[PDB]
């Protein structure tokens, strides 16, 4: 018995300090059982209670007692011989048999004596010291010992039997359920954590019960894992039988724990039984309660008319919990608290913990007292900080309990009880921390709340300190708010108490009103009250509750007295209730807010609330299509207070809708008025959206350039912050006719933010420079060229060195250039693409078909060209010498032999394509021979000089969008390495620059032969930056993450332009190489066999069917392309569950924002190389998408057989319940957040596909003259209403069925997919 | 299989519906292996009454505590497995699980159920409403006050 | 050289007027604070060592003054204050303390607004200080986290970094055998070589388990090369006469052809690297210097016989240019581990922050140098491999490194490369010496340099006074001469442009 009481006193020695000791204890437990690999696994899962060891990470033990079963004596070796140095005496066993055949002093002999004996010493070296001094150090590290315990053990795991497997596993699934792991509960990591991270990678599986594994996850930290897990097993059950219902419900319930709506609800809408409650799903995760609340009520309704008839199975009670548990969050969402307390207290059905919740906001002190007994003797451990910060509540507010001495002792213990919940969430932050990181603000009122109620009692009450501290805590609070993301219980939550403590405030002065006998304490607590009412209906209506608003709002009459500010915009909020309702309801909720406005007694409002009355009055009779009312209700607004920005931007709204129509220019300049005198303020964020109206304007020019006057009167004042993010469109207006009179306009800008303009200008000047030389192929420059070189002499005159530094940079640039070789890779690269895209065309007739004299000029610019201001001189004289390389010249030679045209059969296309391949994998293998990076003093002295001290230049792109602050990141270094990197199917040179903060940023310096569609690339990457503020200012986008990943572009000459790279970025086309290279496979081998099989069928006299396409489809992933390939890349690359989790949803996101906007902006299809996936992160970009505009018509067409890459590795990847739930639910958000007409993005897209039609126009149809005013308004109206058609279809969620379902079935569908063209890879 | 010796080897206010504690006893047996008597097979295998309130609460009509769990456990289904569990659940018939959800549902069916003057200030201002003054003679007027203003203060 | 105690001195300036009542001190120190913060900024964004570091943050958050002095120069505070949340405990509870005054007295948009950087950093360094293991530091930061609201949890525009693996190659792996099974299993060494490497570095450990590792570092240095070197055929094959007669290769090996390390490649430098530390380390020199030693002794031989002699690889053999084939690579790589790898350790350990590693680096080129001497005849000849290409450039690199010990590490490389090594030789190698320490003297410009630019300058003189001194009458070869007329006009070139 002595032994069985002492053993806590054995595992102490076991895990010992001191490492005597822990010797002496290992070797009694070593030999107290067998030396097999078997029975020690058998003895550590069934046989040892690890409870006694308490936090120690005892899997340093089973290292410890598993590795001494290995062999000590045999001499120390690897399996990796590829990776040995070698003998010395290696050389000869590589030379031929001839070398050997012919090979067969004092001091070197003795050097090579004592080698000898160094060798021999080794020779004795054996494995057993290794495998000692490693456990000793796994036993220092628990990093190193978690590591090697979950390498080791899938192997030991390799090298057991199928009897032996099979028992270990019925033996490890009760150690998992062991009590003994519950102390390692707070342990980081738990050894319990790291024993099933081994167990996940053993082959063959180990299987776990899903409710183990949710136990093990929510316990153990292991949440992703056991997520992932469940997961596969659900996919290998094809997602009902009992044990597919057990890991649907684990499943369900560890994406609700987690915070995963998106997953959640995907999940339950492919499960669920019950339409409605898919219905229901869907309202409730965009923030539709009400319809989501109505459909579970449907849906219990249907399920009572059910029971009637027969009993429930087992199977449909999770689907009565879920309308349960959702029915309630809806209520809670549609601030329905005392039918919640109701409903809590029902007889029979008693819910003390929604009590507990419901009943303190309002102020049903007696249920609270019951809910938090009843809770207290039976609650969850994860809401026990919840349980003290309602005690608190109690001990604060109750009526006769009031306890303030122990408010300090409760907020300690529940910040402790929040921080130790924080500890058993995952490492990386995600919506499972925002109720916590919700409870830190929280607990911190209760405190500061604490303060305010010491303050008011009668002791305090009246003494200046108390004062003080009250009004210091009142205006925190105002200030400190949660945001548009938070559900709306959270607002609820901390304006209630905020709202009890307002309400303390006013009791204590009105009741006493000795002391203060002007009431301002009671104002201020009145005040304070007003405020967080009206603060709480306009959160409920930023969030689309606007009947729940105008309830809240409706409180402000409860209150006897009120400030006249607290009136105003409790009127203001109203009216926007009403405007957002008539949004959709029309002339009825006009109506009701004018009757509003005009029951306001504007007698007490200053002249500011006047306006901004007369404004919303305005605004409705515009909408009611009362124009003339509507004109003097602006006039009378602006008159009024001639500073509200918001009058004079709705006036010229109206202004600009009513010339569009009737398109009287003194209407254009009214509006083009009322815009610039809207913006007169440095908040560019929001003028923002009416700049681009008057942008859009000038489209409507007349001859005598009427409306570019009155931009050039009134836009003074308007500060040049607003026209940074305009600068590319300011610059296609100066080159046009109107230029004349907006110079002044970019010169201003240009003083104020040179670095800004000078590129843009310097670029524009360039590609005037060479379209003028093609045209006369000296010239006096044109009136554009004139213009410009206007703006750049003015800012070398006041900056010159600045703009010497940004020129001396430019100029450096040129040797960044590629060498030949690559230049004539990127060409063959480039053609091969052409050729493939012809082929596409020219499907039909495979094997008949014959080159473009497009391609035909190309190959003959190839050969001619065969790839070969002082810097450009030298630069032509290092090219010139590069020419007397022989190897150079016989390549040409041999080059110019294959791509004879004379030849019979060579002007076959897939001939072409063919001789393409093989000189692309020749100079592949030649490009890999050149230096992988270079420094910047072998040529580039000016970098490397350059300093702080040379200019205050900014870190490329710090201007594309103008930062809210003055925080630009000035350049510093200049890293001395350059590095050369295969990216965009190009060479392209990685420049590093360190900023003045430190950090190092990476930028891409990238040579376009095309100036347009560089030019038409950036236009686009221009309005996916315009369009993300949008998202950042509605919920259900905000709360999703949602985001475009634009990347800094910045374009220094009409060749070359600084990209902003991510250096641990790949794109899909790379990483499908990689697999092939793994496999062995070329990577264009499906292609070939598409074509191939369409040869084959065509040479049959016959057209290829939909269903030869559906089985060469089929074919490829069957053989060459799995299904599997991008999940594996992926599991490969983050084999932590977490980070995989991670990387999975961030993927899955940002592939919903780029399928929306290849789909809504009609942008061209989405190749795998264009789609970069930045592995460090998740997040992706697209280099890059261009408007496909038709070049014999200028419309956007778009309407290829696919919305947008949904391919099925991307599918397999995302999974089903990623694509249904996250992807499906994303692209609902950013539609519907892109339709709400506050925004103004028809402007914004008018304002950029303006500049798009003017580029189509000068490359298809053509001071030059400007294209004709008519067919450009009518071009871009169309464009721009093809674009909000197909935004509005997206947005429409009548019935909680939406159109983006169908777009993603017509995406992933088979058929669509097997009509594209291969070399979009819709295997991939 | 049997495990290797070792050297310490000595040589509640809410009824329980029965599905809860079918869920109960299903979990004691399954998921920890234990006998009815909670007699330890295996060292290592300890109860564990933290995952069975887990698997509990999983389909439960209010949180079970693994306290609760645990007494009820040793207090009921002991006695009672010493009708068995089984044969109550199979003869309920998921009758009484049906009957509660149908009672909540009226419950919350029942909740659900229950559910000028104007002229004067513009004359004051100066503002002739019914004439109104085009954006550009407003601009004018926001000009002409802009330098009056700097006039006065200079 | 030495600029801690100047660092101490402003510390404890700042410590003197922080009693407040000082206000005739905080006047006169209003001037200077844009300046001291400015360069504070500078120093702490820098690469220093940990103490340096430090100290440059406290600096940067205790400078003696009213927050509301501080509101204009706020932006500069950001960067030290993330750094402190990242730092010591010491420097955590500081950096919270700071952020919580920000917090209580200033407004929340001005400080939203000044946060914005940062924020992505600050955000995140708040949410690991929640795990801080001292109750005080994540109750502080508890409620430094309440008290930011919603900002705390507003979507990070720069998100969290994810751990990627971009290498599918196993690492290195030790075999173990499991006679019961009848079965091997391979044992993973990366992590063991890098947790070895850890203990080694850090002054904390117990001298039992930098034994522990330095076995762990040996052992693996073992299994990881042939041994299968005989006496007699080593005999055989460096006594050939191709070794002392035949004309050494003009090859060079440029880094700049090495692709991305594999694991293989970089486990060996992080364990050659452990054994140099092992070797520095007084209770492990006796048993790892001489075993230091022979290890470069025999990376040596197999170097030199891979590069000359009989059996010479087909990519070092005459005419071949710089390639991938030198180094161990994914693709096309060498035949084995290259011995090139010790140059990289050598480096490393030249590089180092704690400097007494440099001497072992120098004992190691010294060992080299010994044996190439033996094995070709002649210090001439010894000097005219490949390998030595491949040490002026990893070490003249060691001098473009951005760190000040590193580039220390590269000037005492190049002083020790032109004191031992032939004339001949550190005149065809004049001019990149030259261009290194000149780097070193520029980008140390405005930087605290502890004496590498008094160390380059000293440098530059005694390599310019070496190869511009002029030959002796019986010193005077053609190919000396022609050797020092070409480096003179190239080294002349290159200052006279400085100029
Ligand atoms: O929710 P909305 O009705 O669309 O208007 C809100 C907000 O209004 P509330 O504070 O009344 O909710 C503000 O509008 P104004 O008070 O300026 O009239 C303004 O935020 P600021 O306080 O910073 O001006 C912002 O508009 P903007 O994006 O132009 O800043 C924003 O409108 P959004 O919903 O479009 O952001």
């Amino acid at each position: 018995e002595l032994t069985a009481k002492l053993e806590p006193a054995f595992l102490s020695g076991l895990r010992c300090a001191q490492p005597l000791i822990r010797a002496k204890f290992f070797e009694v437990f070593d030999n107290s059982m067998k030396r097999r690999v078997y029975e020690r696994l058998l003895y550590v899962t069934c046989s040892q209670n690890w409870e006694a060891m308490g936090n120690h990470f005892w899997i340093k033990q089973c290292i410890e007692l598993l590795l001494a079963v290995c062999e000590k004596s045999t001499p120390i070796g690897t399996s990796c011989q590829g990776a040995m140095l070698p003998s010395i005496t290696n050389v000869i066993n590589l030379a031929d048999s001839h070398d050997r055949a012919a090979f067969a002093g004092n001091q070197l002999h003795m050097l090579t004596n004592r080698h000898d004996k160094f060798l021999d010493t080794l020779r004795e070296v054996k494995t057993g010291a290794l495998l000692s001094a490693f456990v000793q150090l796994c036993h220092i590290s628990t990093t190193l010992a978690e590591k090697t315990w979950v390498q080791l053990f899938p192997r030991l795991w390799k090298i057991l039997s199928d009897r032996q497997q099979h028992a270990l596993a019925g033996e490890i699934s009760p150690f998992l359920c062991s009590g003994s792991h519950q102390v390692q509960r707070d342990c980081q990591p738990s050894a319990l954590n790291c024993f099933v991270e081994a167990m996940s990678q053993c082959v063959p599986p180990i299987p776990i019960r899903p409710c183990v594994l949710k136990y093990l996850g929510k316990t153990h930290n292991l949440w992703f894992r056991s997520t992932l897990m469940l997961e596969h097993q659900a996919f290998e059950k094809g997602l009902i039988t009992p044990p597919q219902q057990e890991i649907l419900d684990s499943l369900a319930e560890l994406y609700s724990l987690l915070q995963e709506e998106d997953m959640w609800a995907g999940l339950w809408q492919k499960r669920c039984k019950y339409s409605e409650t898919a219905t229901a799903i869907a309202y409730e995760q965009h923030g539709f309660f009400e319809q989501a609340q109505e459909s579970y009520e449907k849906a219990m309704d249907k399920a009572k008319k059910e029971h009637e008839r027969s009993n429930a199975s087992p199977a449909i009670f999770p689907e009565y919990q879920l309308w349960e548990d959702h029915w309630i969050r809806c209520s809670k969402e549609l601030n329905q608290w005392e039918a919640l307390t109701e409903y809590g207290q029902s007889k029979g059905h008693i819910n003390p913990y929604l009590v507990l919740e419901c009943a303190w906001r309002v102020s049903n002190w007696t249920a609270m007292k019951e809910a938090l007994v009843q809770v207290e003797v039976s609650c969850p451990k994860e809401m026990a900080w919840k349980v003290n910060m309602y005690r608190g509540y109690l001990a604060i507010c109750h009526p006769e309990e009031q306890q303030l001495s122990f408010i300090e002792r409760l907020v300690e213990m529940a910040s402790s009880l929040a921080i130790r919940e924080w500890r058993r969430l995952p490492h990386v932050v995600s919506h499972v921390h925002t109720p916590l990181l919700q409870a830190a603000q929280q607990i911190i009122e209760l405190q500061e709340a604490a303060q305010i109620n010491a303050g008011l009692q009668p002791t305090n009450l009246g003494r200046n300190n108390s004062l003080h501290d009250m009004k210091t805590v009142v205006k925190t609070w105002r200030n400190r708010l949660p945001i548009v993301s938070d559900d709306l219980s959270h607002w609820s939550s901390i304006f209630m108490w905020r709202q009890h403590h307002y309400q303390a405030i006013v009791t204590a002065y009105e009741n006493s009103s000795q002391h203060d006998p002007s009431s301002n304490n009671a104002m201020l607590g009145v005040h304070a009250s007003a405020s967080a009412i009206i603060q709480y209906g306009k959160i409920a209506r930023k969030q689309g509750l606007v009947n729940v608003a105008l309830d809240i709002l409706s409180r402000i009459h409860t209150i006897p007295t009120v400030p006249i500010v607290d009136c105003f915009q409790k009127i203001r909020q109203q009216v926007k209730c009403y405007l957002q309702l008539a949004g959709v309801m029309g002339k009825n909720e006009c109506m009701q807010g004018l009757e509003v406005i005009e029951s306001t007694n504007l007698k007490y409002f200053t002249k500011e609330m006047t306006a901004e009355f007369y404004a919303l009055k305005g605004m409705f009779l515009a909408q009611i299509n009362k124009s003339e009312e509507a004109n003097k209700a602006f006039s009378a607004a602006v008159q009024m207070h001639d500073v509200l920005v918001k009058a004079w931007a709705m006036w010229g709204d109206y202004l600009e809708n009513i010339f569009v129509k009737e398109r009287q220019l003194h209407l254009g300049v009214s509006a083009i008025t009322c815009y610039l005198h809207a913006c007169r303020h440095q908040n560019e964020s929001k003028s923002r959206k009416y700049l681009a109206k008057v942008l859009w304007l000038l489209s409507f020019d007349d001859d005598k350039n009427t409306l570019a006057d009155a931009v050039d009167k009134y836009c003074i004042g308007v500060p040049p912050i607003q026209w940074l993010a305009w600068i590319p469109q300011l610059l296609t207006c100066l080159v046009g006719s109107e230029g004349k009179l907006l110079l002044n306009l970019i010169s201003q800008v240009g003083r104020v933010y040179p670095q800004a303009v000078y590129f843009p200008i310097r670029t524009l000047y360039l590609t005037l420079k060479i379209e003028q030389r093609e045209r006369y192929k000296p010239i006096r420059a044109t009136a554009p060229m004139w213009r410009c070189s206007r703006i750049m002499h003015m800012q070398r005159e006041l900056h010159p060195t600045l703009l010497s530094s940004l020129e001396g940079i430019v100029d450096q640039m040129v040797w960044f250039r590629e060498n030949w070789h690559e230049e004539v890779l990127r060409q063959l690269q480039q053609g091969l693409a052409k050729c493939y895209s012809v082929a596409f065309e020219k499907s039909g007739a495979v094997s008949d078909a014959k080159i473009t004299p497009h391609t035909l000029n190309f190959v003959k610019k190839l050969v001619s060209t065969f790839g070969v201001s002082a810097a450009s001189e030298s630069l032509a004289r290092r090219a010139q010498a590069t020419a007397q390389d022989p190897v150079f010249q016989k390549l040409k030679g041999q080059f110019t032999t294959d791509f004879d045209f004379s030849v019979p059969g060579s002007m076959k296309l897939h001939n072409l394509i063919s001789k393409l391949k093989k000189w692309i994998k020749i100079l592949e293998a030649k490009t890999k021979q050149l230096p992988k990076f270079f420094l910047i003093e072998e040529k580039c002295r000016f970098l490397s000089n350059f300093s702080a001290q040379t200019a205050e230049v900014e870190i490329p792109g710090e201007f594309l969008m103008p930062k809210p602050t003055h925080y630009y990141i000035k350049i510093a270094r200049f890293m001395p390495r350059v590095e050369i990197v295969q990216k965009h199917n190009t060479a392209a040179r990685r420049l590093y620059i360190r900023g003045h903060n430190g950090k190092i940023y990476p930028y891409l310096v990238m040579n376009d032969a095309c100036l347009t569609e560089s030019r038409r690339e950036e236009r686009v990457l221009q309005l996916l930056r315009l369009l993300n503020p949008c998202l950042e200012k509605r919920k259900e986008t905000t709360k999703r993450h949602l985001f475009f990943t634009v990347p800094r572009v910045v374009a220094v000459s009409p060749q070359m332009r600084l990209v902003e790279d991510n250096p641990s970025s790949l794109s899909l086309v790379e990483i499908y190489k990689q697999r092939c290279a793994k496999k062995g496979i070329e990577h264009d081998n499906p292609i070939s066999r598409y074509y191939d099989r369409l040869a084959t069928v065509q040479a049959r006299g016959t057209q290829a069917s939909h269903q030869v396409l559906r089985d060469i489809l089929k074919e490829v992933q069957s053989n060459m392309v799995p299904r599997s390939m991008l999940k594996e890349w992926a599991l490969h690359t983050f084999p932590n569950a977490t980070d995989y989790w991670t990387f999975r949803k961030m993927f899955t996101i940002q592939l919903a924002l780029i399928g929306f906007a290849e789909f809504v902006l009609h942008l061209n299809r989405l190749n795998p190389e264009m789609l970069q996936i930045a592995q460090d992160t998740g997040k992706l970009n697209v280099a890059y998408f261009r408007f496909d505009i038709n070049d014999a018509t200028g419309d956007l067409d778009a309407n290829r057989p696919v919305p947008f890459r949904l391919t099925p590795n991307i599918s397999e990847f995302l999974t089903t319940i990623g694509v249904s739930g996250p992807l499906t639910a994303s692209m609902i958000a950013v539609a519907r957040c892109f339709a709400q007409p506050n925004f103004k993005v028809d402007g914004i897209l008018k304002t950029v596909l303006r500049d798009e039609i003017i580029a189509w126009h000068k490359k298809t149809q053509e001071q030059p003259e400007n294209m004709d005013s008519q067919q450009l308004v009518s071009l871009v109206q169309k464009a721009v209403t093809a674009i909000m058609t197909r935004l509005h279809n997206l947005a429409q969620f009548e019935g909680g069925e939406s159109k983006v379902n169908t777009l993603v079935a017509a995406a992933n569908s088979l058929d669509n997919l097997c009509r594209m063209d291969p070399a979009w890879h819709p295997w991939l | 299989v049997v495990p290797p010796r070792s050297l310490f080897d000595r040589a509640d206010n809410p009824e329980w519906l029965i599905s809860e504690d079918w869920a109960l006893l299903q979990a004691v047996k399954q998921l920890l292996e234990l006998p009815l008597n909670l007699t330890i097979v295996s060292p290592a295998h300890t109860p564990n009454w933290d995952l069975v309130s887990d698997v509990v609460n999983s389909c439960s009509r209010i949180y079970r505590s693994s306290k609760q769990c645990r007494n009820r456990y040793e207090n009921v289904i002991i006695p009672r497995e010493e009708l068995r569990t089984s044969q109550i659940y199979a003869q309920d018939e998921n009758a009484t699980h049906t009957q509660l959800y149908t009672s909540h549902f009226d419950l919350m069916k029942m909740t659900a159920g229950k559910r000028p003057k104007h002229a004067s200030v513009l004359a004051e201002s100066g503002i002739n409403y019914d004439k109104p003054l085009p954006p550009i003679q407003v601009a004018s007027l926001r000009a002409e006050r802009i330098a009056k203003e700097k006039k006065a203060l200079a | 050289k030495e600029p801690y105690n100047y660092f101490l001195l402003l510390r404890a300036l700042f410590r003197s007027i922080g009693g407040g009542s000082h206000d005739l001190l905080y006047q006169e120190f209003l001037p200077l604070l844009p300046n001291l913060l400015q360069g504070l900024n500078m120093l702490q964004s820098g690469l220093h060592k940990q103490h340096m570091k430090d100290l440059f943050v406290e600096l940067c958050l205790t400078v003696p003054v009213r927050l509301s002095s501080l509101l204009p120069y706020l932006p500069m505070l950001m960067d030290p204050l993330v750094s402190a949340l990242n730092g010591s405990q010491t420097l955590v509870s500081q950096g919270l303390r700071t952020l919580e005054l920000c917090v209580d007295n200033l407004q929340p948009d001005f400080l939203y607004d000044h946060i914005q950087p940062v924020r992505a950093e600050l955000m995140q360094a708040l949410w690991r200080t929640l795990r801080n293991p001292a109750d005080s530091i994540s109750h502080v930061a508890y409620r430094v986290l309440g008290k930011f609201g919603g900002s705390n949890r507003k979507m990070l525009k720069e998100s969290q970094k994810l751990h990627y693996v971009v290498t599918e190659v196993q690492g290195p792996s030790i075999t173990v055998e499991f006679s019961d099974c009848k079965a091997s299993l391979q044992l993973p060494m990366e992590k063991a070589i890098e947790t070895a490497l850890d203990c080694l570095k850090s002054a904390n450990t117990e001298p039992y388990y930098r034994r522990q590792a330095w076995e762990v570092i040996k052992c693996f240095l073992v299994a990881m090369m042939s041994l299968e070197d005989n006496k007699h055929a080593l005999y055989q094959l460096l006594a050939h006469p191709n070794f002392t007669e035949k004309t050494i290769p003009n090859v060079i090996i440029s880094h700049r052809y090495k692709a991305q390390d594999t694991p293989a490649r970089k486990t060996f430098e992080q364990a050659l690297t452990g054994a140099f530390m092992s070797a520095v380390i007084k209770d492990l020199r006796p048993s790892a210097l001489p075993f230091v030693a022979s290890l470069i002794r025999h990376y040596t031989m197999v170097a030199v016989a891979q590069q000359c002699g009989p059996f010479l690889l087909p990519c070092y053999q005459v005419g071949s240019q710089p390639s991938t084939a030198m180094f161990h690579s994914e693709e096309n790589g060498s035949k084995g581990m290259d011995p090139l790898v010790l140059i990289d350790a050598i480096a490393i350990c030249m590089a180092y922050e704690e400097k007494e590693l440099c001497k072992i680096g120098e004992v190691a080129l010294a060992v080299i140098f010994d044996v190439a001497s033996i094995i070709l005849g002649s210090k001439e000849r010894a000097c005219q491999l490949p390998l030595f290409s491949y040490i002026v450039e990893r070490l003249c690199a060691c001098c473009y490194e951005q760190a000040w010990y590193a580039k220390l590490g590269g000037v005492v490389s190049i002083k020790f490369l032109m004191e031992r090594l032939p004339l001949t030789w550190v005149l065809q190698n004049q001019q990149t010496f030259l261009k290194a320490l000149l780097f070193v003297m520029m980008d140390l410009t405005g930087e605290v340099s502890n004496g590498a630019v008094a160390m380059a300058k000293t440098t530059l003189e005694q390599l310019l006074m070496r190869c511009a001194t002029p030959l002796k009458d019986e010193e005077r070869a053609e190919e000396i001469v022609a050797a020092q007329e070409k480096s003179f006009h190239h080294v002349t070139h290159d200052l006279v442009r400085e100029v």
